[PDB]
């Protein structure tokens, strides 16, 4: 699994792999880790695909009676907040890497890291899930903040792609979700159309010499691909 | 420990040490190993020095409040009974407790022992203790009904420091009481090392 | 396992012997505590485990049948009753918090008719019980490590016709075998039997 | 993680005839380090007459201290004023151990205070409550080392010798000061300093003294 | 146990404790930890002290059977090579855990050898029960071509972190000099721990204690 | 514990041109006392006296090793061995069981005949040697021992004080240990006499 | 998600506390913009070694009843000695109901000339003293803080107890794994407690001896 | 453990005893094994362990005695001689890939004078000896479950100058202790001394 | 522990942080990693440095005796041949992950990575260590093959650097080597000077909002730095 969630100006972009997978073979290739909790305010889920839907079902049950009864759109904070609480209540029995992020008009866009124990960050950008591992030198490296929407959500599917090239855990589509002042603008590219696979990459394309045929010469050449030669 | 109670003609002897030992660390040489529950009856401690101290102690509290309701004294029966129900509630609870509650009621003298595990055996002889193995081969070979008050307390008394020379977890000063239709009287109470000097005099 | 009961039914007697030995790890306490409680004038039970169970188990079934018998005006309650009263108990127990009451029984009985209108079973009965709440009506039957030996030996020469006399003589054979064959120390066995007149404590077997 | 960590240190009392000397290192060890020297935690004031020592796991000493203090103050109220007794405070502190049997102080007490005729006493304790009424005590890491010594110097079971004459308030505390130095030269997590309680039927009269800091 | 070693600038300064422990107990309060291993080479020892012993009296000994065959005083190089291997072979069940300082032609050098054979030649190091207190005084005060002054300083300084603030660690700082020409060990460079309160002396009289039997033998 | 399994503690204590070394006598099975006259003391010559603590077969074995040893020594070198080199010996033969050790704890009082100068060395049970300049124990009662010997020993002590002290330290130490005791063998060695003397202690 | 070391020291007039600005989740340094060192009220900040999570909703619970008991009845606000109390009991009850604040504490305050320092651990053990330090700076930091109270007996100046802060810190940089060089100090005077802007340490990595061809192994 | 053995030494006599019982489980293969073993003519050892080791053990050292005197042109060997021999073998086995001899054995001995120039021990031997390879003399001694409950009873009532008649009655009592108390059946203990004249099987005591 | 080689026309660069860890204290803040075997053929050590030690010894011992009876150069394949045989004959006993890279004038520079498994695979460029996890998205974005010697240096201390801001395990002294046919230039970066670390990339100077005053609006504004304010 890999999830992430960058802020731009205005707002904020979530972006997620499409695998679930029982340990080596992917019982779902087009899972949805975007999880709407509100019409702007969305998770990214890690871990146990039945403990995160659940959490995310319950928070977005909560969120939407409180945003009844206050008459006014909820702060991504208080959605964090809430997420934070279930996570560390639970934090034993469930396995569950949160990122929850949104637009509010108080605040604007806002990203919440809730790891695994129960802490709650808010980040300009946050990473989840077995994919974060390759991102982290990654963004350290290439990541600049005050990115467009645009240049946010190519950065976002780029992130996406170069972990789920690696994480044998991670894969298929990238979805991503732009949370701002505007209608929330979702999109799903294909493996297909990925910005970055290895497959791809002309770095990988000539192949390790290991196999290499029996020779007079100690000089590596190829390897041997045919029988008479 | 070592602790052995015996009836006889008499009535009932009780002899204890009064060593507590974790094993190898003599924690006290001066452990008072018999409870005096009331004027008529006694328990004895082994095992678990706290588990029996407090559960004789609530033991003593329900035969005192039986002698306030009822305006009679306790039974031995009921009083090992009260002790058995405890230990029984408390089986799986890991409480080490071996105990014998002696006695004299309207029935004559009783001695019961009480296990952690709810056991409440009437016998009229016991040992109970690490160095019961020892005071039984002392006690069972001089044992009859009919000795004196004299020579039932000196076969309690060797029997217990015969103990006392023999188990690393057992020692000290060898108390013995006698429980008669009058009550109880604490006898004698002789360090064992002068014991030994006394039935070993070379 | 250390302590062997032995009972077997005859037309008109059940005899249940069971060994007096109470131990601690490997010290005899005693040669001599009576294993087999009366329960009611004729009925009783030879059960067999650590004295904390056996007692509390035993006490329980006898209070309950005591209880059982005031409120129902002095009626004396058949031995399948009893038999089920106290396997429907053990059987309750292996689902508690509590635990299995580690005690196996041999529930004997002789069941009197209770009035002229009673067409019930007339004779002496013998059940079986597990500690688990396993009942049988068994001709006869043993717990203990002594169980296989007196099983087997009973097969052998248990006719449903014996005397009292070639009872008793059985039932020394059978005590006899427990203290030939089994390594833990069977050396005293009380022996009681239930017949048309009640309990009667055999002393001639041990 | 275990809920329990022994913070090591030492307590020792000896009884007089008119007094207590109770004393306690003030080294506090965490794991494989100290947190201080400084800690005064060992020792805990119930009553003018009755203080407890509490050795191994500091935060359950702290735990335990609050819980008889308020037992104690309970029983002013219930008893109108009157404080309660070294010899209630001791089946008091045995009852309140015990209670927690199924997951006991990890603290190895001893109450220690005047009893009815003014004469000094000391109860140790084990982990749930077993005690008895004596003449001196010691728990703690370096009781194993004190506990034999205080057996040798006051019991004198192995001595022909006839027994000096009873041991005063100042002879008694130089025999702790003595053998605590000892405590602290052997035992790794005795030291820093001892802080001395001299219970008298007047008042508890204080004073520290200096151990190896190492 | 702390032990610690320096380069300074003419050679090293190697420093210990003296505290020995059975468990809890101090069963030596002035034991030495600075082992000979060759007239240019010292190796303080932590870890099992049977270990500790025996791989650097095995060691030391093969140095000097070494030193008859080449005529050439020993390099720390050997000395190091030959404990690495030696613990690397035993997979770290021979616990000893070493610091190796001497001075041979190629100058000074001082080096650790974990119980698993590794090593780390450096110009200050620790092991033992306060390596991390000590190494925190070098890490806070060491500098290049120090003076021998300001070595045996820090040394004992790194050492006192040990005995103060480690149980294990206590009672003097033993320091040893390791130049090119000679190897000067001070027994109780710093001693911070003297006598808090004067022994109190318990008499007892002879016949104190009572005797069954007794035999007296001449020689 | 394996180590705590016979029972019995040594000790051995530094004088002024003596020393004295001092066992119990108890010999036991964990809690069952087998002998109450079993001293753990061995001499291996004039100078030289160790115990054995730990597992009563490895004393008993250990203890044969060692007199094989020094009676060899005594034959090839035509001398009584020392009492650093028995001590280094000792050593040698405890570390050669690394991997699978001898269950004893040594304790090595010896004493230089000429100089006067006394050595003691307890050992651990794969030959780690600690030689202090006061006094070494070992074996059940070795935690109660240090108590004692640290609060009684001085250092300039005549044999006849160093001997009180030792008795009064083994016999306290031996009465809070339900593995050591029915008194002491001690044994007094100057450079003029070996005095050896069966101290009277409980019977517990 | 775990903090680091923190370390704090009293000087004439006041406390500094010093903690890395960096969480951890295992090896990986995941966060190194996390401001570690919270205020409590007025007089009193804290800052913990151990899970950031555990921290969060003790810290969280902590400066609820210390605004809450001061705007609900018209008292004084707590005491740093009554905060870090009520800090200390409810750590304790959280390893009594087997649910530990699996963090050790560093708790400093000044509500007058008062100056309080402290340490709590997982399981309710509290200590005062001249300088306290969890995580690594317990076995990295204390020894150093420890000899520089001993040296200045009288007391250290803010200038001398910053001089120590620092080097310390330059250590723990150097010597625990699991940190960065970027650290806030907490200043509690007088006042009241002010947190630094987030600092680097100046570090040594030039020595001849840390050389390529001296610490090469062939 | 299950298989109790008894020693004390006198005067002029040692005496051993051992349990019969040998057993499977539970079930007792038999009651009269026969655990003391003639070594040579003055020299015995009651071992307790399983019939395979206690078997294997003796006959070995039988056997080694044996060749010993062979060699020897028919010297008999002192008792001091064979008990360390014996556990030097029980010694080394603890460290060998075959694991220890699971036998506890009393080493029962009668040393005479050998020769006139025989400076030695005269007189009755006993040693303890735990599978370990503990050697110690001994007045005397046990293994087993009864162990310390004879132990006890011969603190008390053993002198080191009774008859072969106050013996065969002490070893009575301590036999007859082993029954009353341990709740393994060691119903028959064979009861051999060693004398000047030699071992002589006791039938009285059993 | 960082160690990663890569590849340029002429010859290769080794990198390593100089790090060693037990567990979460740094023993070794100044190791060396970069283990020679023969002059122009180095390894790099990952694992237990008592292994990888022994191994990159008992190698360059055989490489040198090889050597001498050959009278001619080692190839790069025979040093990585003989790691391999060492460190797959001891698989289960050590934990070695090791990189052999070099030059030889017969295959010019080749890099071999010889992970835990004895596997060995020759390859443009290897990554190893705790350290590598973070580099793989780093290199699949930012490596580009057919470098300068000097653009792959800078490159391959760029790396190690942003594998040691990450990992926990790697830190401290960036030591290149570079093996070609001239003579070996090993340069050591000390941190201070280091090409990226966390602590001053200003992407992060603004500290999360995590504490935040009491305030009378849900609208975050900062961290709480003054008790008066
Ligand atoms: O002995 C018991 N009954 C009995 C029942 C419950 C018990 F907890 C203990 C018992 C338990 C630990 N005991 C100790 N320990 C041993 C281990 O070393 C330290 C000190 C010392 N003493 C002990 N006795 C005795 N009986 C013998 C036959 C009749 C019943």
């Amino acid at each position: 699994t890999t999830i992430l969630a960058v802020s731009y100006n205005g707002g904020v972009v979530l972006a997620a792999d499409s695998r679930t997978s029982s340990g080596t073979y992917v019982v779902n290739r087009a899972s949805n880790k975007l999880t709407k909790l509100t019409k702007k305010i969305y998770c990214c889920r890690s871990g146990s695909a039945a403990d995160t839907q659940a959490l995310a079902e319950r928070v977005s049950n909560y969120l939407g009676s409180y945003q009844t009864d206050i008459g006014a759109g909820v702060n991504v904070a208080t959605a964090a907040n809430l997420f934070q609480k279930m996570c560390y209540m639970n934090r034993w029995n469930i396995s569950a890497g949160i990122i929850v992020a949104g637009y509010d008009p108080i605040n604007g866009g806002s990203v919440y890291s809730i790891p695994s124990g129960g802490s709650c960050v808010k980040l300009d950008y946050a990473l989840g899930g077995s994919g974060s591992i390759f991102l982290y030198s990654f963004f350290d490296a290439n990541y600049k903040p005050g990115m467009s929407k645009s240049e946010c959500v190519a950065f976002c599917q780029r992130a996406v792609a170069h972990a789920y090239s690696r994480d044998g855990s991670s894969g298929g589509l990238i979805r991503t979700i732009t949370l701002d002042a505007d209608e929330p603008e979702d999109q799903t590219i294909p493996w297909n159309r990925s910005p970055y696979c290895m497959e791809k990459d002309p770095k990988y394309v000539t192949q390790a010499t290991q196999n290499q045929p029996f020779s007079s010469s100690a000089k590596i050449t190829g390897n041997r691909m045919s029988s008479t030669g | 420990t070592t602790t052995l109670a015996f009836r006889f003609n008499g009535g009932i002897i009780v002899a204890v040490d009064s060593r507590a030992s974790t094993g190898q660390y003599i924690a006290s040489q001066t452990v008072m190993k018999v409870l005096e529950i009331n004027d008529y009856l006694l328990g004895t401690l082994a095992g678990g020095a706290a588990d029996c101290q407090y559960w004789e102690r609530v033991l003593g509290m329900e035969c005192r409040l039986w002698e306030l309701r009822n305006g009679s004294r306790i039974t031995v029966a009921a009083a090992s009974k009260i002790l058995a129900n405890i230990t029984y509630a408390y089986r799986n609870h890991g409480l080490s407790m071996g105990t014998m509650v002696a006695g004299w009621d309207q029935f004559g003298p009783s001695l019961y022992y009480v296990d952690d595990k709810g056991s409440r055996v009437k016998q009229d002889l016991f040992s109970v203790g690490s160095g019961s193995i020892y005071a039984y081969g002392v006690l069972d070979t001089g044992y009859r009904k009919d000795l004196s008050v004299e020579d039932a307390c000196d076969l309690a008394r060797r029997s217990i420091f015969h103990a006392t020379y023999r188990d690393g977890a057992s020692g000290g000063i060898v108390t013995v009481y006698h429980v008669h239709e009058k009550g109880w009287t604490k006898i004698s109470r002789d360090d064992q090392t002068k014991l030994y000097h006394r039935y070993f005099p070379s | 396992m250390a302590e062997t009961a032995i009972a077997f039914r005859c037309k008109d007697y059940v005899m249940v012997a069971a060994a007096g030995l109470n131990a601690f790890y490997y010290i005899k306490i005693t040669d001599a505590e009576d294993k087999i409680t009366q329960l009611d004038t004729h009925q009783l039970v030879a059960c067999t485990g650590e004295n904390g169970p056996r007692v509390n188990f035993t006490e329980y079934i006898k209070c309950n049948l005591a209880l059982n018998r005031m409120r129902q005006h002095g009626r004396h309650s058949s031995c399948e009753s009893t038999a089920n009263f106290m396997r429907n108990c053990l059987a309750s127990a292996i689902r508690s918090r509590e635990g299995a009451y580690q005690v196996n029984c041999l529930f004997a009985g002789y069941d009197t008719p209770v009035s002229e209108d009673d067409d019930g079973v007339v004779g002496p009965q013998l059940f079986y019980m597990d500690y688990l709440g396993t009942l049988q009506a068994v001709p006869y039957g043993c717990h203990g490590y002594g169980a296989c030996f007196v099983t087997a030996l009973l097969d052998r020469l248990w006719r449903p016709d014996l005397s009292q006399q070639e009872g008793l003589e059985l039932m020394q054979k059978c005590c006899d075998e427990v203290k030939r064959r089994v390594i833990i120390s069977n050396s005293y066995f009380f022996v009681k039997a239930v017949t048309k007149n009640g309990v009667e404590v055999i002393t001639a077997v041990h | 993680w275990s809920p329990y960590q022994d913070n090591g240190g030492t307590t020792a009392a000896i009884a007089g005839k008119d007094f207590v000397i109770l004393a306690g290192d003030t080294r506090l060890n965490g794991d494989f380090c100290l947190h201080s020297r400084h800690d005064q935690s060992k020792i805990f004031q119930l009553t003018p007459y009755t203080y407890m020592a509490s050795n191994g796991m500091q935060a359950d000493r702290l735990q335990l201290q609050q819980m008889l203090k308020y037992r104690v103050k309970w029983y002013k109220y219930n008893n109108g004023g009157k404080v309660p007794s070294t010899k209630a405070i001791a089946q008091l502190m045995s009852t309140m151990l015990y209670h927690r049997r199924f997951f006991p102080y990890y603290t190895f007490n001893m109450v220690v205070g005047l009893d009815e005729e003014g004469h000094g006493v000391c109860y140790s304790y084990d982990a749930v409550g077993s005690t008895e009424p004596f003449l001196y005590g010691t728990r703690g890491s370096a009781a194993s080392f004190v506990e034999p010594l205080l057996d040798c110097l006051i019991n004198r079971q192995h001595m022909t010798s006839q027994a000096p004459p009873e041991m005063t308030k100042e002879e008694t505390l130089a025999m702790l000061k003595n053998a605590f130095t000892g405590a602290a030269e052997r035992d790794i997590y005795t030291g820093d300093s001892v802080s001395f309680f001299i219970i008298t039927k007047d008042g508890v009269q204080q004073e520290s003294f200096e151990l190896r800091k190492d | 146990t702390t032990i610690v070693g320096v380069v300074y600038r003419d050679g090293v300064v190697l420093g210990a404790d003296t505290r020995a422990t059975e468990g809890s107990i101090v069963a030596d309060k002035r034991c030495r930890k600075i082992h000979y291993m060759a007239p240019n080479i010292m190796c303080c020892g932590a870890g099992t002290s049977a270990d500790t012993e025996a791989v650097t009296n095995m060691v030391s000994s093969h140095l000097a059977l070494h030193r008859l065959e080449t005529g050439k005083q020993s390099r720390v190089l050997e000395a190091l090579t030959l404990l690495k291997r030696h613990l690397y072979r035993y997979q770290g069940h021979v616990s000893a855990a070493l610091v190796l300082g001497g001075v041979d032609v190629e100058g000074p050098f001082l080096a650790t050898i974990a119980p698993h054979g590794s090593t780390d030649r450096l110009p200050f190091v620790t092991m033992g029960s306060g390596s991390i207190a000590a190494m925190a005084q070098l890490e806070a005060a060491y500098k290049d071509n120090m003076t021998c002054e300001e070595a045996k300083e820090l040394v004992a300084s790194a050492i006192r972190k040990g005995i103060f603030n480690d149980p294990y660690s206590g009672t003097q700082v033993d320091v040893c000099v390791i130049t090119k020409d000679k190897t000067e060990l001070t027994i109780g460079y710093d001693k911070p721990n003297e006598r808090m309160y004067p022994r109190q002396e318990v008499l007892l009289p002879p016949g104190t204690t009572p005797v069954l039997k007794e035999e007296i033998r001449q020689l | 514990s394996i180590m705590a399994y016979s029972g019995g503690s040594v000790m051995a204590m530094a004088g002024k041109e003596c020393f004295v070394i001092i066992s119990d006598n108890r010999l036991g099975e964990q809690l069952k006392t087998i002998s109450t006259e079993v001293p753990k003391l061995h001499v291996v010559n004039d100078s030289i006296v160790y115990g054995l603590t730990g597992l009563r077969t490895d004393q008993q074995t250990f203890a044969n090793k060692v007199q094989f040893r020094t009676e060899m020594y005594k034959l090839r070198e035509e001398r009584d061995i020392t009492g650093k080199a028995f001590a280094a010996m000792i050593t040698s033969m405890l570390y050669e069981a690394r991997f699978g050790p001898w269950f004893v704890e040594p304790v090595i009082g010896s004493i230089d005949k000429s100089t006067g100068e006394v050595y003691l060395c307890a050992t651990d049970l794969i030959g780690a040697p600690c030689e202090p300049e006061d006094y070494v124990c070992a074996g059940t009662a070795a935690e109660s021992l240090h108590g004692m010997c640290e609060a009684l020993w001085r250092p300039g002590m005549s044999p006849e004080e160093l001997f009180e002290i030792a008795a009064q330290a083994m016999l306290s130490a031996c009465d809070r240990d339900s593995l050591s005791g029915y008194g002491a063998v001690a044994m007094i060695v100057t450079k003029d006499k070996v005095t050896t003397r069966l101290i009277k202690g409980r019977k517990d | 998600a775990s903090g680091g070391s923190v370390i704090a020291i009293k000087y004439k007039g006041g406390v500094l506390m010093a903690a890395d600005t960096l969480l951890s989740y295992g090896s990986l340094a995941k966060w190194p913009n996390i401001p570690r060192i919270r205020l409590l009220g007025s007089h009193s900040a804290v800052c913990a070694t151990g899970s950031y999570a555990d921290f969060q909703m003790m810290a969280k619970q902590v400066e609820d009843n210390i605004e809450r008991q001061k705007m609900y009845h018209n008292v004084d606000e707590l005491s740093p000695s009554e905060v870090f109390s009520y800090l200390h009991r409810s750590i304790y009850q959280k390893r009594c109901d087997f649910d530990p604040c699996l963090c050790q504490m560093v708790f400093i305050g000044v509500r007058d000339g008062e100056t309080f320092l402290a340490g709590v651990d997982d399981v309710g053990t509290r200590w005062e003293d001249d300088c306290i330090a969890t995580g690594y700076g317990a076995y990295i930091a204390l020894p150093l803080l420890r000899q520089a109270l001993e040296k200045n007996p009288d007391g250290l100046s803010r200038g001398e107890a910053m001089r120590i802060l620092t080097d310390c810190l330059r250590v723990l940089f150097y010597r625990e794994c699991r940190a960065i060089n970027k650290f806030q100090v907490a200043d509690a005077a007088s006042d009241g407690v002010r947190i630094s802007e987030p600092f680097d340490v100046e570090t040594h990595w030039e020595y001849e001896g840390y050389c390529f061809e001296k610490t090469a192994i062939i």
